[PDB]
C-alpha cells in the first residue's frame, strides 16, 4: 500500500495533478521532484538486484491460501 | 487438478476470457435477440444487463482518446446495446425495462451513455419514447412497480446530458406534464418518493428558458401532493 | 540531468521478469518461481488492496489492473532508451508470456515482442524459426498460438509506449512499391446479408423468407464478425 | 404488433359461433 500511494503519487505528477498548493518556484519543485523520482528509482533498482541475486503437497497448500490480508501465509 | 485461482468468498474459480471470445459471445447474443425476440424476452434483462457491463469497462487506460482499436470489445457491447434498443423499441422494451428491478445499478448509466450519441435512437429520444409509452399505456404501473418505475427514471436522468438544447424538450416537457398528472392517483400514500423530485431537480436543468416555464405547474401540484 | 535518458533500473526489470520459472505444468501444485504462480501471487495482493479501501480505488482499477504487468510495461515506456543488448535480453521472457490467461500480461508481453522485432529483427527472426520448426509439437502449437496473440495485439503497442512516442522512435512504414490499379478490379467484400448488429400479411411472410434465404445465402464465417460489430 | 408484458411470474414475454365464423367468412356466403 506504502507502494502504491507513491505510484499514484508520481503518476498525479506525471498528468500534471501537482499538489494544490503548488499549483519560478514550481519550476524548482518539479525539477527538484524528477530528481527525487529517480532517486527512488535508483535506490529501489539497486535493492531488486540485491534481492534478485509430500513437498507438492505443501507447496499446493501454501499455494491455494495466499490470502494477503491473513498474514503469516504471505 | 490445474492449479487456478479461486474466489475466497464464494469458491469459485476466477475466469477471464479475451476480447475474440467476449465479442464474438456478445455477437451471438445479438443475433439470438435479433432473430428471435419471443424466445428472447425471458432471458432479456440478464443479457441486458450482462453486456452493458463489459460496455462500462475500457479495454486501456486512454479514456481521453476514443477506443478506436479495432477488436474493443467495449465497443462492440454499445453496438449491442443500440441495436437491441432500437429494434425492441416499438415492442414496448423502454416502460417494460423501466417497471422492473434492475439489480445492476450502473446499467441504466451504461444504456444512457451508449445511446447518448445514437442518431437513430438517442439517449433523450429513448426518454421521450419511455414517457409516451408510459403516458399511452391504459393503466399506469401499480403504486409498487411505480416506485421502481421513478426510482429508474430518475437514475436515467441523472446520467443524461440535461443541459445539452436539442428538439425534444419542448416535447419532453409536454409527455412529462400529461405524466405527472395521473401520478397523485397512482402513487402509494406512505412511501417515500424522493425519485419524483430527483426527476424534477433534473428537468429544472434544461437550457430550455420555456419548457420549465411551463413544467412549473404540474411540478407544484405534485409537490403539494408529495 | 539527463534523468530520461539512462535509468539505472532497466536491467534490473528484465532480470526480474526473466526470472520465472515458464516451464510447469500447474498440475497438483505449480513451481515456486512459476510464472502464473507469480500472477496469482499479483492479482490476490491486488483482491487485498483492493478490500484494504476513493482516487485509489481509481487508480488501482485504471493504472494498476494487475501487478504482473509491471515490468514489461515499464520496458514498453522506455523503449526508445533501451539498448540493443537489453531488447535480446529481454525477448525470451516477452515471448514466453504471450500465452498468459491475464490479457493484461500478454497484452504487454505482445507489446513488447513487436518492439523487439522492431529493434532486432534478427534475433527475433531466429527466435521465430527455431520455434516454428522445433522438434516438439507443442512447442509448434504454441508458437502458432503466440503469433495469434501477437496479431491481436497488433493494435495494442503505440498506447502502451508513450503520451508522446511515434515522433521519437521511429518505425520504418511499409515500403509500397507498385500501385494497385486506378480502380479497384473487383468488389472489396461481398456485404453480409441482414447484419444483427446494423439497425434497420402474404407480405411480411414474402419478406420473412426473402430474409432466411439471404441469411442462408450469406457467410458468416468469411466476415469479421467483432471488427464490423464495433461501432466508431 | 407483438408488446412486451411482465408475466405473472414477473418475467417478460412478447404478447401480442365458430361455425358462423365460417360462414361469414366463406366466399359462397359472400
Ligand atoms: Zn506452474
Amino acid at each position: 500500500a506504502l507502494f502504491l500511494e507513491c505510484a499514484r503519487f508520481v503518476h498525479r505528477c506525471n498528468r500534471g495533478n501537482w499538489p494544490e498548493w503548488m499549483k519560478k518556484r514550481n519550476q524548482k519543485l518539479q525539477w527538484s521532484a524528477a530528481k527525487l523520482f529517480y532517486q527512488w528509482g535508483d535506490a529501489i533498482g539497486i535493492r531488486l538486484n540485491e534481492l534478485c541475486h509430500e513437498t507438492k503437497r505443501r507447496l499446493r497448500k501454501e499455494d491455494e491460501e495466499e490470502d494477503f490480508l491473513d498474514d503469516s501465509t504471505v | 487438478t490445474v492449479m487456478a485461482d479461486k474466489c475466497h468468498d464464494c469458491g469459485a474459480i476466477l475466469e477471464e476470457y479475451d476480447e475474440e471470445t467476449l465479442g464474438l459471445a456478445i455477437v451471438v447474443l445479438s443475433t439470438f435477440i435479433h432473430l428471435s425476440p419471443d424466445l428472447a424476452a425471458p432471458l432479456l434483462l440478464d443479457i441486458m444487463q450482462s453486456v452493458g457491463r463489459l460496455a462500462s469497462s475500457t479495454t486501456f487506460s486512454n479514456q481521453a482518446e476514443s477506443m478506436m482499436v479495432p477488436g474493443n470489445a467495449a465497443g462492440v457491447a454499445k453496438q449491442f446495446l443500440r441495436c437491441i434498443f432500437h429494434q425492441l423499441a416499438p415492442n414496448g422494451i423502454f416502460p417494460q425495462l423501466f417497471q422492473s428491478a434492475i439489480k445492476d445499478g450502473t446499467f441504466l448509466r451504461t444504456l444512457a451513455t451508449s445511446l447518448m450519441d445514437f442518431n437513430e435512437l438517442s439517449s433523450i429520444a429513448a426518454l421521450s419514447q419511455l414517457l409516451e409509452g408510459l403516458n399511452n399505456k391504459k393503466n399506469l404501473p401499480a403504486g409498487g412497480a411505480m416506485i421502481r418505475c421513478l426510482e429508474n427514471i430518475a437514475t436515467f436522468m441523472e446520467a443524461l446530458p440535461m443541459d445539452s438544447p436539442s428538439s425534444l424538450w419542448t416535447t419532453i416537457s409536454n409527455q412529462f406534464q400529461t405524466f405527472f398528472a395521473k401520478l397523485p392517483c397512482v402513487l402509494p400514500l406512505k412511501c417515500s418518493l424522493d425519485s419524483s423530485l430527483r426527476i424534477m431537480i433534473c428537468l429544472l436543468k434544461i437550457p430550455s428558458t420555456n419548457a420549465t416555464r411551463s413544467l412549473l405547474e404540474p411540478f407544484s401540484k405534485l409537490l403539494s401532493f408529495v | 540531468e539527463n534523468y530520461h535518458r539512462n535509468m539505472s533500473w532497466l536491467h534490473v526489470m528484465i532480470l526480474l521478469c526473466n526470472q520465472q520459472s515458464f516451464i510447469c505444468t500447474h498440475v497438483d501444485y505449480c513451481h515456486p518461481h512459476c510464472y502464473l504462480h507469480h500472477s496469482r501471487s499479483c492479482a490476490r495482493l491486488v483482491r487485498a488492496i483492493k478490500l484494504l479501501y476513493s482516487g485509489m480505488l481509481k487508480y488501482i482499477r485504471f493504472q494498476v489492473m494487475s501487478l504482473s504487468p509491471a515490468p514489461l510495461s515499464l520496458l514498453i515506456k522506455a523503449a526508445p532508451i533501451l539498448t540493443e543488448e537489453m531488447y535480446g535480453d529481454i525477448q525470451p521472457a516477452a515471448w514466453e508470456l504471450l500465452l498468459s490467461m491475464d490479457e493484461h500480461m500478454a497484452g504487454a508481453a505482445a507489446a513488447m515482442f513487436l518492439l523487439c522485432a522492431v529493434k532486432v529483427p534478427d534475433a527475433v527472426s531466429d527466435m521465430l524459426m527455431s520455434e516454428f520448426h522445433h522438434a516438439e509439437t507443442v512447442q509448434r502449437l504454441n508458437a502458432v498460438l503466440k503469433f495469434h496473440t501477437l496479431w491481436r495485439f497488433r493494435y495494442q503497442v503505440w498506447p502502451r509506449m508513450e503520451e508522446g512516442a511515434q515522433q521519437i522512435f521511429k518505425i520504418p512504414p511499409p515500403s509500397i512499391n507498385f500501385t494497385l490499379p486506378s480502380p479497384v478490379l473487383g468488389m472489396p467484400s461481398v456485404p453480409m446479408f441482414d447484419p444483427p448488429w446494423v439497425p434497420q400479411l402474404k407480405n411480411l411472410q414474402q419478406e420473412e423468407e426473402k430474409k432466411r434465404l439471404g441469411r442462408e445465402a450469406s457467410l458468416i464465417t468469411a466476415i469479421p464478425i467483432t471488427q464490423e460489430a464495433c461501432y466508431e | 404488433t407483438q408488446m412486451f408484458h411482465e408475466d405473472a411470474a414477473g418475467g417478460w414475454q412478447l404478447v401480442a359461433p365458430a361455425c358462423l365464423q365460417k360462414m361469414m367468412r366463406s366466399s359462397v356466403f359472400h
